């Protein structure tokens, strides 16, 4: 009992810090796509020039820099996060650092799966929705890009986690004793025994309904690390075809020998 | 503060610390 107040003190403090950590929410992203509150869509090339004024070179090349731009803000307000996790700002800084490296784009994708459905993805802070098939469209080498992220949003968003299962679930993420180079394994695992313990009970209060969820969402974890392992292969075709492209430098460092 | 790769995460390190 004085563990279980712990461990919901610590569901409660990481969901408070996610709060203040990520501005679009799950729960602020649901109901913008169901109306209790609409984006301008951008469905095609016509709708995407009226789609300039309205919210905020070539096309497809616009798109994937948008991808991204976001995809910083994005390291940004996680790396906040992970200095909120208990323990984590005491762990040896080289593996705080690797930490990160590993865990961002993980994040990223879980947490851009609040803000997709099968049919497109909200952007510029919900204030316009990009069709799945209007990214799809896009010329090659960059027709696919965002496809590994939807479909594994749909298989997600079927567990109907709410943002303080997310914010257990993603320090869960951050906190993985295995990622290459870490110099002090135990620390790691330590704290990420007490995350899951947490996520273990949280799931039990919050989806009494869902009995497998715990054990559903592990397997979670794994699926992430691919879709990471597929992004960056993807990038290095991109790099190849379109050589005056500018990368972003934070991405460089996070990509840098990574896998 | 300072960590053996710092020289190749001037960004990263900017925000973490």
């Amino acid at each position: 009992n004085p563990e279980s107040a712990d461990l919901r003190a610590l569901a409660k403090h990481l969901y408070d810090s996610y709060i203040k950590s990520f501005p679009l929410t799950k729960a602020k992203a649901r109901a913008i796509l169901t109306g209790k509150t609409s984006p301008f869509v951008i469905y095609d090339m016509n709708s995407l020039m009226m789609g300039e004024d309205k919210i905020k070179k070539e096309v497809a090349i616009r798109i994937f820099q948008g991808c991204q731009f976001r995809s910083v803000e994005a390291v940004q307000e996680i790396t906040e996060y992970a200095k909120s996790i208990p323990g984590f700002v005491n762990l040896d800084l080289n593996d705080q650092v690797t930490l990160l490296k590993y865990g961002v784009h993980e994040i990223i994708y879980t947490m851009l799966a609040s803000l997709m459905n099968k049919d497109g993805v909200l952007i510029s802070e919900g204030q316009g929705f990009m069709t799945r098939e209007f990214l799809k469209s896009l010329r090659k080498p960059f027709g696919d890009f965002m496809e590994p992220k939807f479909e594994f949003a749909v298989k997600f968003n079927a567990l109907e986690l709410d943002d303080s299962d997310l914010a257990i679930f993603i320090a869960v993420i951050i906190l993985s004793g295995d990622r290459p180079g870490l110099l002090n394994v135990k620390p790691i695992e330590d704290i990420q025994d007490n995350l899951l313990q947490a996520l273990e009970l949280q799931l039990k209060l919050n989806h009494p309904e869902s009995s497998q969820l715990f054990a559903k969402l592990l397997q979670k974890m794994t699926d992430l690390r691919q879709i990471v392992t597929e992004h960056v292969q993807l990038l290095q075709v991109i790099k190849k075809t379109e050589t005056d492209m500018s990368l972003h430098p934070l991405l460089q460092e996070i990509y840098k020998d990574l896998y | 503060x300072t960590h053996h790769r710092i020289s190749d995460y001037x960004r990263l390190t900017x925000l973490l610390c």
